[PDB]
C-alpha cells in the first residue's frame, strides 16, 4: 500500500530510477544485470499494488519490501563484503545496518546509446549510485536528465558539477547523524533565512521542517520518500512565492526535476528595507527571558532568523556561532538577579566572532591578490604542512591546492560576498579531508578538529600551530631528487609533481626560513629549464647541483 | 459566479471549524493574549460567510469576479485562530509567539510554526 502510494505520486520513469539508485547505493557489489531484474520485479509488484492495495502482500514497508529483494541476492557473505551480515537481521535493525556500511570516445558511447535508450540511461545511474552512496537521490535523477541533453566539454562540466553536489550532500548527511537533527534545523533556519529574507518566520520554519524531513529520508535510504517530498516542498514554494521570495518566478516555470534544482540554487532575495535592530526584541525587551523560557528553541530560532535575514554577508557557521553565544549568555543570564543588566551587552561579544573570519579572509586574499594561484597555493602548502606534518605528501598537496583554489573563486567577489563563498568552499574541502582522514588516521589533532562541532570545524583548523612533536625525517631518498619522467611530457598540468617536491622539502627540513624555502623552490624551478630545454643527462647534473645548494641550509 | 454546490460545501466547511473554535474558546473562558481579538476575527469571518450565503441568494434571484483571495486568507485566518487555541491550551502565555503565528502568510507555515512552538515548549 505504501509502495503503491509512492508509485502513483512519482513518475513511472522516476520510480524506476529511484529504486535502481537505492539498490546500487546499498548492494553496490551486484552488477547492473542482477539489480535491474530486482528493480523490474519491484516495479511489476508495485504495478499490482496500484490495482489491489490489499492483495499480493502490498501492505509491507519500503524497508521490508525493498529490503527483502536487496537481501534475496545478498544471501552469501562472499558474494558481497561484510555487508551481507546486515541481511541476517530483521527491520528496523536490517536498514539500520545497511546505513552503517558506507564502504571513459565521442562516437563510441553513442553506438550503445542509440540501440537502447533505457540501457544507457539506467547504466549512468547504476554505477553513479554505486560510486556515491550518499548522493542526493532526487538530485541524481535531475543529474541524469541533464546528461540526456560538444559531448566532451558538456560531460566535463556535469562531472565537476556532480562532484560538488555529491560532496555537499555528504556534509548534509554527516551533520545529521554526527551532530543531531536540531543542528541541521539550526543550519536550515540560517541558510534559508539569508536566502528568503522576505519570508515571515512561520514560512521559514515550514521550509526548515519540510527540508529536514527530505534530507533525513534521503540519508536513511528512504530515497523514494525523499524525492516525492522534495517535489512537494518545491511545489509549495512555487505556489506561495510571494510569501517566500521574488527570485522563484522563473524557477517555478521549469519542469518537475529542474523546478526543485533551480529553487535550491535560487539567488538571495533583496532583504526587506529598513528592518529594526534585533537589539530591541532580543536585548532590550522586558520579556527576553520569559519568551526564551517559553519555547527556548523557537526563541533562539527566531534570533537566528532575524540575524541571518539581515546578514547575507556572514557565513551560516558564523550565524551559528552568534546564535550559540547568544544562547550561552541567555542560559546564564536568566538565572542571575538582573538578567537584563547581565545580557545588556551581549551583542558586543559577537564582535571578535565576526572579526576573526573577516580578518582571515582579508589577510589571505591580500596574499592571493599578490601571489596568484601558484605562489599562493605554494605558500599555503608550506603553512599547512608545518601545521600538520603527519599528512601524506600527495594528500597534503591536494588539500593545499584545493584550499588555495578557494581564494581564487572567492577573492574576486567583494567584502560583502567574500565570507559566504569562502565558508561554502572551505567547508566542502575540510569535509573531503576529514572523510579521507577518518578512513586512514595519521594525526590526533585533525581527529580533534573533525570530531569538534560542525560550527567550529574551520576555527579549529585555523588555530593549529606547527606540530612541535615532529622529528624532521630527512630522507633524501628520491623524494628530494625528482624524476626526469615528467620532463619529457613537460606541462603546467604536472604542477603536482613540482608541489610534492616542496612538501617533502618542508617535511625533511621543518625549521626552514620563509625566504630560505622560497629560494630552494626558485632554484628548483630554474633547474627544470635544464630538463625542459641530453634528456635524463640533465637530471644527473641538476641533481648534484641542486643538492649542493641545499647543503647551505642542511636541514 | 461559479461552483454554487461546491460553494455551499466550502461555506459549510468553514462553519464547522468556527463552531469547533467557539467550543474550545467557550471552554477556555474558565479552563494567552489573542483571546479578545480571536472573538473579533470569528465575528469578522462570519461576515464573509453571510456574504457567501447572500451571494447564493442573489444568484437564485438573478439570471446568473470569482474571488478565492478572500477564501484563502479566510482559511489561513481560521488556522491562525486554531493555532492560537492549541498554544493557549498548551500553556503558552507569551504575546511574542502569538504575533509570530498571526504574522504568518500561510496556513501551511501556521501549523509548522505551531508544532515548532509546541515541541520547543516541552
Amino acid at each position: 500500500s505504501e509502495v503503491a502510494h509512492r508509485f502513483k505520486d512519482l513518475g513511472e520513469e522516476n520510480f524506476k530510477a529511484l529504486v535502481l539508485i537505492a539498490f546500487a547505493q546499498y548492494l553496490q557489489q551486484c552488477p547492473f544485470e542482477d539489480h535491474v531484474k530486482l528493480v523490474n520485479e519491484v516495479t511489476e509488484f508495485a504495478k499490482t499494488c496500484v490495482a489491489d492495495e490489499s492483495a499480493e502482500n502490498c501492505d509491507k514497508s519500503l524497508h521490508t519490501l525493498f529490503g527483502d529483494k536487496l537481501c534475496t541476492v545478498a544471501t552469501l557473505r562472499e558474494t558481497y563484503g561484510e555487508m551481507a551480515d546486515c541481511c541476517a537481521k530483521q527491520e528496523p535493525e536490517r536498514n539500520e545496518c545497511f546505513l552503517q556500511h558506507k564502504k571513459r570516445e565521442v562516437d563510441v558511447m553513442c553506438t550503445a546509446f542509440h540501440d537502447n535508450t533505457e540501457t544507457f540511461l539506467k547504466k549512468y545511474l547504476y554505477e553513479i549510485a554505486r560510486r556515491h552512496p550518499y548522493f542526493y537521490a532526487p538530485e541524481l535523477l535531475f543529474f541524469a536528465k541533464r546528461y540526456k541533453a560538444c559531448l566532451l566539454p558538456k560531460l566535463d562540466e556535469l562531472r565537476d558539477e556532480g562532484k560538488a553536489s555529491s560532496a555537499k550532500q555528504r556534509l548534509k548527511c554527516a551533520s545529521l547523524q554526527k551532530f543531531g537533527e536540531r543542528a541541521f534545523k539550526a543550519w536550515a533556519v540560517a541558510r534559508l533565512s539569508q536566502r528568503f529574507p522576505k519570508a515571515e518566520f512561520a514560512e521559514v520554519s515550514k521550509l526548515v521542517t519540510d527540508l529536514t524531513k527530505v534530507h533525513t529520508e534521503c540519508c536513511h535510504g528512504d530515497l523514494l520518500e525523499c524525492a516525492d517530498d522534495r517535489a512537494d516542498l518545491a511545489k509549495y514554494i512555487c505556489e506561495n512565492q510571494d510569501s517566500i521570495s521574488s527570485k522563484l518566478k522563473e524557477c517555478c516555470e521549469k519542469p518537475l526535476l529542474e523546478k526543485s534544482h533551480c529553487i535550491a540554487e535560487v539567488e538571495n532575495d533583496e532583504m526587506p528595507a529598513d528592518l529594526p535592530s534585533l537589539a530591541a526584541d532580543f536585548v532590550e525587551s522586558k520579556d527576553v527571558c520569559k519568551n526564551y523560557a517559553e519555547a527556548k528553541d523557537v526563541f533562539l530560532g527566531m534570533f537566528l532568523y532575524e540575524y541571518a535575514r539581515r546578514h547575507p554577508d556572514y557565513s551560516v557557521v558564523l550565524l551559528l556561532r552568534l546564535a550559540k553565544t547568544y544562547e550561552t549568555t541567555l542560559e546564564k543570564c536568566c538565572a542571575a538577579a538582573d538578567p537584563h543588566e547581565c545580557y545588556a551587552k551581549v551583542f558586543d561579544e559577537f564582535k571578535p566572532l565576526v572579526e576573526e573570519p573577516q580578518n582571515l579572509i582579508k589577510q589571505n586574499c591580500e596574499l592571493f591578490e599578490q601571489l596568484g594561484e601558484y605562489k599562493f597555493q605554494n605558500a599555503l602548502l608550506v603553512r599547512y604542512t608545518k601545521k600538520v606534518p603527519q599528512v601524506s605528501t600527495p594528500t597534503l598537496v591536494e588539500v593545499s591546492r584545493n584550499l588555495g583554489k578557494v581564494g581564487s573563486k572567492c577573492c574576486k567577489h567583494p567584502e560583502a560576498k567574500r565570507m559566504p563563498c569562502a565558508e561554502d568552499y572551505l567547508s566542502v574541502v575540510l569535509n573531503q579531508l576529514c572523510v579521507l582522514h577518518e578512513k586512514t588516521p595519521v594525526s590526533d589533532r585533525v581527529t580533534k578538529c573533525c570530531t569538534e562541532s560542525l560550527v567550529n570545524r574551520r576555527p579549529c583548523f585555523s588555530a593549529l600551530e606547527v606540530d612541535e612533536t615532529y622529528v624532521p625525517k630527512e630522507f633524501n631518498a628520491g623524494t628530494f631528487t625528482f624524476h626526469a619522467d615528467i620532463c619529457t611530457l613537460s606541462e603546467k598540468e604536472r604542477q603536482i609533481k613540482k608541489q610534492t617536491a616542496l612538501v617533502e622539502l618542508v617535511k625533511h627540513k621543518p625549521k626552514a626560513t620563509k625566504e630560505q624555502l622560497k629560494a630552494v623552490m626558485d632554484d628548483f624551478a630554474a633547474f627544470v629549464e635544464k630538463c625542459c630545454k641530453d634528456k635524463e643527462t640533465c637530471f644527473a647534473e641538476e641533481g648534484k647541483k641542486l643538492v649542493a645548494a641545499s647543503q647551505a641550509a642542511l636541514g | 459566479h461559479m461552483s454554487t454546490e461546491q460553494i455551499q460545501k466550502r461555506t459549510a466547511a468553514i462553519q464547522k471549524r468556527i463552531a469547533a473554535i467557539q467550543k474550545r474558546i467557550y471552554a477556555m473562558t474558565a479552563s494567552g493574549m489573542s483571546i479578545e481579538e480571536i472573538t473579533k476575527q470569528i465575528a469578522a469571518i462570519q461576515l464573509r460567510i453571510v456574504g457567501d450565503q447572500v451571494q447564493i441568494a442573489y444568484q437564485t434571484a438573478s439570471g446568473a469576479e470569482e474571488i478565492q483571495k478572500q477564501t484563502a486568507a479566510i482559511e489561513t485566518q481560521i488556522c491562525k485562530i486554531e493555532a492560537a487555541i492549541e498554544l493557549k491550551e498548551a500553556g503558552i502565555t507569551s504575546d511574542f509567539y502569538f504575533e509570530l503565528i498571526n504574522k504568518a502568510k500561510t496556513c501551511e507555515g501556521v501549523e509548522a510554526l505551531k508544532e515548532h512552538i509546541l515541541a520547543a515548549h516541552t
